[PDB]
């Protein structure tokens, strides 16, 4: 089916690879060449996840756990029961996430939009690629990746944190947390302002950009404007993921002690050493 | 029977079919290669009298 | 009872009185893991509960 | 291709807004001004603020709360102004000792803490009232004060959960690294907060808030050249920027919002972050005392092979004691 | 007394019932524009059925 | 679009290709069963 | 009974059916393959008298 | 009774109903397959008096 | 939408199919009860 | 009290009622299934005097 | 929107369906009771 | 008293009332079901003399 | 909205239904008390 | 939308494929049953 | 079978096929490279009677 | 797109590249088999 | 065979080829450098008899 | 853009360069095999 205004927009063009061959829709979904590759990697990766569950101890959704190999295998592919299945699924996930980004570019090109969405999603792909590729590769073993399991990856996060005794003291982590918290605040403010001028109390005219700028101005002391709040939201949300990737890649490859003792440089500034 | 190709565009039924077969073939190979009995890269030279067979514990 | 009986005349494994062609292995899920039955079972494997505080 | 990430041409207007919309009681404080730096990223006007009675009292109550915290931090380094700056992130004003329960504690052993907490709480409530009155004066919906009420709810659970377990000692210390020490020790005391399902939900909405604002920020910038940032007019008088935004997400993931309703998705994801959070805190130590064991009971916990096995005499030997009081003497061991 | 049911489990299902109710509400709101859908088989609503298209009143100025 | 004659011509190739592929798979299973039967 | 194909487009029903049967078939095979008794890749050559049986009551 | 199909589009209800019955059947089967007594894949060949039973009062 | 006459025609199929399904499920429960009674 | 169907659209009320009953029945069944006394899939074949009961006052 | 006639006709079916439902529930509860009473 | 329905739309009130009553009923039942004395699903067959009672004054 | 003539008859139903609900709840508490008194 | 003649023509193939599939599945079950019966 | 190119214009799908083959070859080599029997970088000189067999 | 005579000419090269590639692979497999058989 | 250059822009193909071969060369060197037998920066001076070999079949 | 003549000229270079690269790489393998053979 189509939105009442949609049909006019469904032209050919804007593809990156396939030309007209895959330039069609399936229900609501645009396909394209990277749609085909997406569904390939999604299906293969999903069915291998189901196989991992089948050969594991339970079907309980929360307890399924497909673990990476032991560190002794280094950068080789382990036996599939022993973590090689995790390594294949990781390749499928990279293939799927990459295909999804490039498919979004084909869609943006067909609509004459800017490329912002593909790149903003690249911030998440960067963070994933850091956790499963870049950081494991710098540590010299694929076994440093997180396990694929709804709670077992939380056991990994816990243990990686305490590998540095008190992970809250990681300075890039403090920045990343600040971005996540500031983003959620900014999202609530922006959502509230737009809804408050479009849904004023009954018997009140629809509001205006002037009213939301006046309200925003006496909240923060300055008016950010309509383009400004969207630039800020993009900056905060994507900046959180980028600082997240930094905070985890410095932990291990570049810093090995507890994080609290990193702050020794601040105590030793010569003005007060 | 041939009017199935008036219902569906053959250009993309063939894409969906080939992709399904590729995904299926890769799954079955990775499933077999995960098993002990059919881990053929490591044990393919064993004769059938030497190949692994899984059993439950006796627990007598 | 950790392995099935072996036929001395062949070295062949007997399951329920009858031979198997092949090397028998006992099947297990990944790395021998078993799901946790209960809190009581998890706690039964731990130390006893701590003694009261000295105040 | 222009990315619309910063503004190469700003325009000034000599008269200005900042003189509010018709607002009645209270006073507009200061004269509007332009920052060229603010004008690069967003709108350039830095300008007048409204307080009214609730805003004035909120600042008075809040300033006292900030003074009490800072003066106690500064007293804790013996009034040394160098060590005050050098050690600032490790300094705290610390809650009362556990043995008092809910009784009033000595002034230097948590009495200042409860005072600062009281004036901060009153200041936060008066700020909520200030925002509520301002939204109505500008003839707006009440979405913003209810969004802020969700944050206040989570904050209040750092008072109610200590109240429910029966001790002010459990409250959060005022201090940069010290409140992170509390955050870690809370998860330790209650047996790993990852297995608290409302904590898991709160994370799902915190991450979802970043997902939505990244998607929505990027979407509007991607159609901003077609006027897509004029969101109110795209809501009342749908243009091609809205249509393209709907079609992008429809063609990408098979469903779409509207230019209005994406702001409801935004509002609920942010609000549910702190609302589910508060529920998880209130349940901790009152209903569940070990979240990992609650996870085992409800089947959350993935099994791993045993890393050690205890014998029965080790099970008796390796039980400890619960932690008690500190030794209030300096023993001689000489005989 | 109930061994398995506990107050954290009860509260969690109360949230799930609310949350699915919320998703339904949000999906009705998502359908005020562009619906009903055009299709070869005639108009389509999906599920849930969308809320009606909303009219906005502008102000008379001052 | 394509005519019923085109559909019929395509169908003949499509059925033949399917059956040839199934035949090749049959011989692969004959070989695998000879090497290491699964029942 | 053919007027069911007037209420529903056969092109859509066959997509739904192929999707449903594909998922259901893969579900059942993986469930069996996860079991002890029907782990046929490891144990398919055991006879019926030799295959596992889940524990009975005392 | 047939006026219910004037209140509700039968094309929509039939899709809703098949969706409900599919989910419900999968839920009931998975509840039973989780159980001890009706783990029929592992223990379905046990006689009715050999199948597991939950504990009584002492 | 439907006429009342079309609604009446559909109702016949719907009631028959519903009752047919319940009969098939009744035989399924008969077979299941005879294999392993749950009370 | 039929003017309630003038007050509320019966198409919406009847879907509300169906959803309410569906949720409530599922809640009650799963509560009972999580009990000891009424865990009927494991223990439904026990006689009424053999079924579990919670502890008394001492 | 309903006429008051249609409302009053629909109400008759609604009362009848409710009664049929309560009857089935009553039988079900008495089957449950005689198998394992809760008081 | 009936002019209350001129202040308040009864179509809103009846929904708000049903919502309140359903929440309140579920809250009370689950509070009782969580108690010792009234965990009626597991202990409902106990006579009133043998249902649990909270401990009296301990003479501390 | 509504006229006072409509509010008049709605109030009659509303008062009656409220009192009926309180009556049914009164029997439920009578039964609950007879089974297991809370004081 | 399809002519009723086209629906009639499609229904013949749809029944025939369903029957064929059910036959293949029935043989598959009886092979599985002969090798390792689940009851 | 040449009529296949009237469905699938080769200039749009050769880079597809070649990308498929290159990845598939790399996967197969890496699967072999870290098996015990075929880790030829470390053990390629052994000769067949000395090469590992992963017997149970 | 291309004409049929173009498609025939392209197919002639594509088939020959396929045979060439398969021949190199066949020698590669037989070298590998000679070095270290996998059955 | 030269008509392949009428399908594809040589300016882009030569970039794609050089990129591919550069990545491939860099991978093969890293695979060898990470090995035991061919870690030539540390052990390159060892004679071919002295160079490491992986374990045989026991 | 391109022509039969232009394509032929480029193809001559592209084939020559490719073969020249493979020749030099074969000498590197000869040197590597002499230093430390891998089979
Ligand atoms: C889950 C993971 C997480 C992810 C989790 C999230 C998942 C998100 C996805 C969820 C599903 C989305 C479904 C959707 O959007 O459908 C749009 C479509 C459009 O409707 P329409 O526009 O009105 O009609 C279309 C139709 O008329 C024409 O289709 P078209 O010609 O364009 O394309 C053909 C199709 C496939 O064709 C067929 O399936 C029929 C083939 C002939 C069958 C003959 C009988 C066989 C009998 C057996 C004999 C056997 C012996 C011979 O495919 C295409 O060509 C399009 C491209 C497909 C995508 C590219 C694939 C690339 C290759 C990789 C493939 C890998 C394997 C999938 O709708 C419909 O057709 C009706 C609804 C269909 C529902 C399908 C899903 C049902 C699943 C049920 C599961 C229930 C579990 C409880
Ligand atoms: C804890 C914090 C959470 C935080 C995260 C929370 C995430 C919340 C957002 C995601 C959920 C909304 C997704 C959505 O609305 O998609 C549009 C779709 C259909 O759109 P439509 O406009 O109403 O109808 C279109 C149709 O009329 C004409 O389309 P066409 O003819 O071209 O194609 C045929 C349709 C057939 O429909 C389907 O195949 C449905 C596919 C599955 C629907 C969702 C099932 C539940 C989630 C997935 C479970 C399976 C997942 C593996 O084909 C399509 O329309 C395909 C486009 C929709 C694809 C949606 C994919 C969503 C994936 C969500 C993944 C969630 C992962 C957790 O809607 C629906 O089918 C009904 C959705 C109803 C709301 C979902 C919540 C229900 C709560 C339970 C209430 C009681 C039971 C309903
Ligand atoms: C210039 C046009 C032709 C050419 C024309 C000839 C001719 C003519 C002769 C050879 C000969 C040879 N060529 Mg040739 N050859 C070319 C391209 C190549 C390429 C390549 C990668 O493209 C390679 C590997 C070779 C390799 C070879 C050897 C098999 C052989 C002599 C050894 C040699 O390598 O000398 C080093 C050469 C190279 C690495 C590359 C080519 C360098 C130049 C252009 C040619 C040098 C020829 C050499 C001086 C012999 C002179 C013979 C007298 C004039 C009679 N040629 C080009 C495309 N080649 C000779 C032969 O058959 O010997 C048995 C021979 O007589
Ligand atoms: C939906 C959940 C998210 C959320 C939302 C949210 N927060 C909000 C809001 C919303 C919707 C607001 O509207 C409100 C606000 O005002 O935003 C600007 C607020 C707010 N969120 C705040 C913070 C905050 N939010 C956080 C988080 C969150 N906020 C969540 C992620 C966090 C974190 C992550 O830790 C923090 C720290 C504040 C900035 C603000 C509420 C401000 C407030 O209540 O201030 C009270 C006043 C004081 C503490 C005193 C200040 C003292 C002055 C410096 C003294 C100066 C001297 C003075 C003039 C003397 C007096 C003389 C008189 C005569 C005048
Ligand atoms: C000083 O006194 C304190 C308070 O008793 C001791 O700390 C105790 O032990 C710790 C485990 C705990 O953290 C703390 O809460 C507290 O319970 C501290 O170790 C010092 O101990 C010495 O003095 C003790 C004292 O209480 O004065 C003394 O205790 C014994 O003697 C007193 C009378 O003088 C008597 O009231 C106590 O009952 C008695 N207790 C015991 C266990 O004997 C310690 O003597 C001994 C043998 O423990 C002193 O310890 C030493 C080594 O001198
Ligand atoms: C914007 C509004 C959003 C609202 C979302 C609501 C979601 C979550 C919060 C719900 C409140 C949770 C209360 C938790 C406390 C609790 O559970 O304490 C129980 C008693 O039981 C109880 O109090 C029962 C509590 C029932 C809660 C209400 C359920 C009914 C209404 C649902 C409405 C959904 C739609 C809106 C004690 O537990 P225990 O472990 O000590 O018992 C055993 C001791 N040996
Ligand atoms: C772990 O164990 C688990 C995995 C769990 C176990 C379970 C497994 C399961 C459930 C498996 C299910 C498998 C299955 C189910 O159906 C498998 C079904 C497979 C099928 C259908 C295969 C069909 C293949 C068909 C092919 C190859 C066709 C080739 C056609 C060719 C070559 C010609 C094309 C025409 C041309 C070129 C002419 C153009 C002319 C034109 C245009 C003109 O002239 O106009
Ligand atoms: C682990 O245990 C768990 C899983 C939990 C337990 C639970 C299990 C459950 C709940 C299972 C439910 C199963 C189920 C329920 O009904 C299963 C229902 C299955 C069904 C119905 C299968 C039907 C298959 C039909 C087929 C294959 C038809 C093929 C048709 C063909 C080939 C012809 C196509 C048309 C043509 C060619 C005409 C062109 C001409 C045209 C157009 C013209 O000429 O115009
Ligand atoms: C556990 O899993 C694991 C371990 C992985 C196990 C499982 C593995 C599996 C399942 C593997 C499957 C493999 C497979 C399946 O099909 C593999 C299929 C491979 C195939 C198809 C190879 C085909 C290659 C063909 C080639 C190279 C052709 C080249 C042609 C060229 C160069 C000429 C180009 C044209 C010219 C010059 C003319 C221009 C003229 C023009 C334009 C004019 O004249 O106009
Ligand atoms: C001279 O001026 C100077 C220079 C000193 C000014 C400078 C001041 C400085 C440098 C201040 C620095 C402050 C810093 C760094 C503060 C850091 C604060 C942080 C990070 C706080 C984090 C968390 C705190 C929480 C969550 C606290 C919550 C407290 C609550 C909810 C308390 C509630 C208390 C109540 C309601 C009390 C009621 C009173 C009664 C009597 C009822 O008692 C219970
Ligand atoms: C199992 C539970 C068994 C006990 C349940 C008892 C429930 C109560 C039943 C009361 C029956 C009679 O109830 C009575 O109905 C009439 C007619 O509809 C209502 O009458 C109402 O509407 C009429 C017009 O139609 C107005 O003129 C009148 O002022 C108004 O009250 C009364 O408000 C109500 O008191
Ligand atoms: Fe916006």
């Amino acid at each position: 089916a189509m939105l009442s205004f949609e049909k006019k927009y469904r032209v050919r063009g804007g593809t990156l690879i396939g030309g007209d061959l895959f330039d069609f829709w399936f229900g609501p979904f645009y396909v394209g060449f990277f749609g085909v590759t997406t569904i390939f990697f999604v299906t293969l990766g999903t069915l291998l996840c189901v196989w991992g569950a089948a050969m594991g101890p339970t079907w309980n959704l929360w307890q399924i756990n497909i673990a990476p190999p032991d560190l002794k295998y280094g950068l080789g592919l382990a036996p599939l029961r022993e973590g090689g299945l995790w390594q294949i699924i990781t390749l499928c996930a990279l293939g799927a996430f990459g295909s999804w980004a490039l498919r979004q570019a084909e869609i943006a090109r067909k609509l004459g939009m800017g490329m912002h969405i593909p790149w903003a999603y690249g911030g998440a792909i960067l963070a994933y690629t850091t956790l499963v590729v870049i950081r494991p590769f710098l540590l010299g073993a694929w076994g440093h990746g997180f396990p694929y399991g709804i709670f077992s990856h939380l056991d990994w996060v816990s243990n990686v944190g305490y590998q540095y005794l008190h992970f809250h003291y990681n300075p890039a982590h403090m920045i990343a947390v600040t971005f996540f918290f500031t983003n959620c605040l900014a999202l609530a403010m922006h959502g509230s302002l737009i809804l408050s001028v479009t849904n004023p109390p009954k018997g009140t005219p629809t509001g205006t950009s002037e009213q939301e700028n006046v309200f925003f101005r006496d909240l923060l002391g300055y008016s950010i404007g309509a383009i400004g709040i969207h630039r800020l939201g993009l900056f905060l949300a994507v900046g959180a993921a980028v600082w997240s990737a930094i905070c985890i890649v410095i932990s291990g490859p570049f810093w090995t002690q507890g994080w609290p003792e990193w702050w020794n440089w601040w105590l030793n500034l010569p003005i007060w050493k | 029977m041939h009017r199935i190709w008036l219902m569906y565009d053959p250009r993309r039924v063939m894409v969906a079919l080939v992709g399904f077969l590729a995904v299926l073939a890769l799954v079955i190979h990775f499933v077999l290669l995960s098993s002990q009995r059919y881990s053929w890269i490591e044990n393919g030279t064993l004769g059938a009298d030497q190949a692994p067979v899984g059993a439950s514990a006796p627990a007598a | 009872p950790t392995a099935w009986p072996v036929d001395p005349t062949t070295g062949q494994t007997l399951i329920n009185g009858r031979p198997v062609v092949g090397r028998v292995f006992i099947m297990r899920k990944t790395d021998g893991t078993v799901k946790y039955p209960n809190v009581a079972d998890v706690v039964a494997h731990e130390a006893l509960a701590p003694l009261p505080p000295v105040v | 291709e222009y990315q619309n990430l910063f503004t190469r041409v700003q325009v000034r207007t000599v008269p200005e807004p900042g003189i509010p919309i018709d607002e009645s009681t209270g006073t507009r404080y200061g004269t509007g001004t332009f920052s060229y730096l603010a004008g690069k990223f967003g709108d350039a006007q830095i300008g007048p603020i409204y307080l009214g009675w609730a805003g004035v009292l909120s600042l008075i109550f809040g300033f006292i709360a900030i003074e009490i915290i800072g003066l106690n931090m500064w007293a804790s380094v013996g009034w040394d102004p160098v060590e005050f700056i050098r050690q600032l992130p490790w300094l705290a004003l610390e809650p009362p000792p556990p043995q008092y329960g809910l009784r009033v504690p000595p002034l230097n052993q948590g009495g200042w803490y409860l005072m600062a907490g009281f004036f901060l709480t009153v200041s936060i409530i008066l700020w909520w009232i200030r925002i509520y009155r301002r939204a109505r004066a500008l003839q707006m919906g009440s979405h913003l004060p209810w969004a802020f009420a969700s944050a206040i709810f989570l904050y209040s659970t750092f008072f109610f959960q200590p109240l429910l377990v029966g001790s002010w000692s459990e409250m959060v210390p005022f201090g940069i690294f010290p409140h992170l020490d509390w955050t870690s020790a809370f998860s330790i005391r209650y047996g790993n907060l990852y297995y608290n399902p409302f904590h898991a939900l709160s994370i799902a909405f915190l991450y979802g808030s970043a997902v939505l604002f990244a998607m929505h920020g990027a979407t509007i910038l991607a159609v901003a050249r077609m006027g897509g940032e004029r969101e109110i007019e795209q809501i009342t008088d749908r243009g091609t920027a809205a249509e393209r935004s709907m079609l992008f997400w429809r063609w990408c993931m098979g469903f779409n919002a509207t230019m209005e309703s994406i702001h409801r998705w935004a509002w609920w994801f942010a609000v549910l972050t702190t609302f589910t959070g508060g529920i998880g805190i209130l349940l901790t130590g009152t209903v569940v005392d070990n979240w990992y064991l609650w996870g085992v009971k409800h089947g959350l916990v993935a099994p791993y092979p045993a890393q050690n096995q205890l014998t029965p005499e080790q099970q008796d030997l390796l039980r400890g004691r619960y932690q008690g009081t500190a030794p209030d003497s300096f023993p001689s061991y000489v005989v | 007394m109930m061994e398995y049911i506990d107050g954290a489990q009860i509260a969690l299902y109360a949230f799930w019932l609310f949350f699915f109710g919320l998703i339904i509400y949000l999906r009705r709101e998502d359908k005020r524009e562009g619906y009903p859908l055009e299709s070869p088989q005639g108009p389509r609503d999906g599920w849930p059925k969308g809320a009606p298209k909303k009219t906005y009143v502008h102000r008379d100025h001052g | 679009g394509m005519t019923e004659e085109e559909a019929r011509r395509f169908h003949g190739y499509m059925v033949t290709g399917t059956l040839g592929y199934v035949v090749v798979a049959s011989v692969a299973h004959f070989l695998a069963w000879s090497w290491r039967p699964w029942f």
